[PDB]
């Protein structure tokens, strides 16, 4: 009992910058800034942007902020804290059949919104800040117009899929994959997140 | 067959 460990707090690392015209990854912390703030709970950075680049120390993925709630997901995240400038933040949602966990967004995000267009041409945003269009398929699935080795996707969990607007329409989760290339991805549609929230 | 790849 008295050597027990605790699992550390997701920490924010960087962000996708969506800001402009062009799509880019920025690194907020480095390695041992993550390390020691996963322990505390504790980072004072300042958060800015809908999307983040999140770590645990095993994993890096992603979180994206729809109406006030930063959502990931919780193959990665568990059922972790999130760290913030007051300290650990606990879960306000947490769904492992939906594979979605979220928190209360971070003060200086921005949030996405529902898309309610109803449009299947989406575009998926990737942790390497790449905009890749989608064919939407299902209720949780969509086509990418080319196929992608399952390792560009990985640590993209956590991500939006967008409408032409803008719009939030869904949390990627996982690559479709036959013989290690993706040719589909899974993802948590916008209206689970609204149902979860209300 | 594919498969379901959690990233
Ligand atoms: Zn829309």
């Amino acid at each position: 009992m008295a050597s027990m460990k605790k699992k550390g707090s997701v920490v924010i690392v960087g962000r996708i910058n969506l800001s402009g015209d062009t799509a880019y990854a920025q690194q907020t912390r480095g390695e041992e800034g993550c390390q020691e703030t996963s322990q505390t709970g504790r980072d004072k950075n300042q958060v800015e942007g809908e999307v983040q680049i999140v770590s645990t120390a095993t994993q890096t993925f992603l979180a994206t902020s729809i109406n006030g709630v930063l959502w990931t997901v919780y193959h990665g995240a568990g059922t972790r804290t999130i760290a913030s400038p007051k300290g650990p933040v606990t879960q306000m949602y947490t769904n492992v059949d939906k594979d979605l966990v979220g928190w209360q967004a971070p003060q200086g995000s921005r949030s996405l919104t529902p898309c309610t267009c109803g449009s299947s041409d989406l575009y998926l945003v990737t942790r390497h800040a790449d905009v890749i269009p989608v064919r939407r398929r299902g209720d949780s699935r969509g086509s990418l117009l080319s196929p992608r080795p399952i390792s560009y996707l990985k640590g993209s969990a956590g991500g939006p899929l967008l409408c032409p607007a803008g719009h939030a329409v869904g949390i990627f989760r996982a690559a479709v994959s036959t013989r290690g290339v993706a040719k589909a991805v899974d993802f948590i549609p916008v209206e689970s997140l609204e149902t979860t929230m209300r | 067959q594919e498969r379901e790849v959690p990233c």
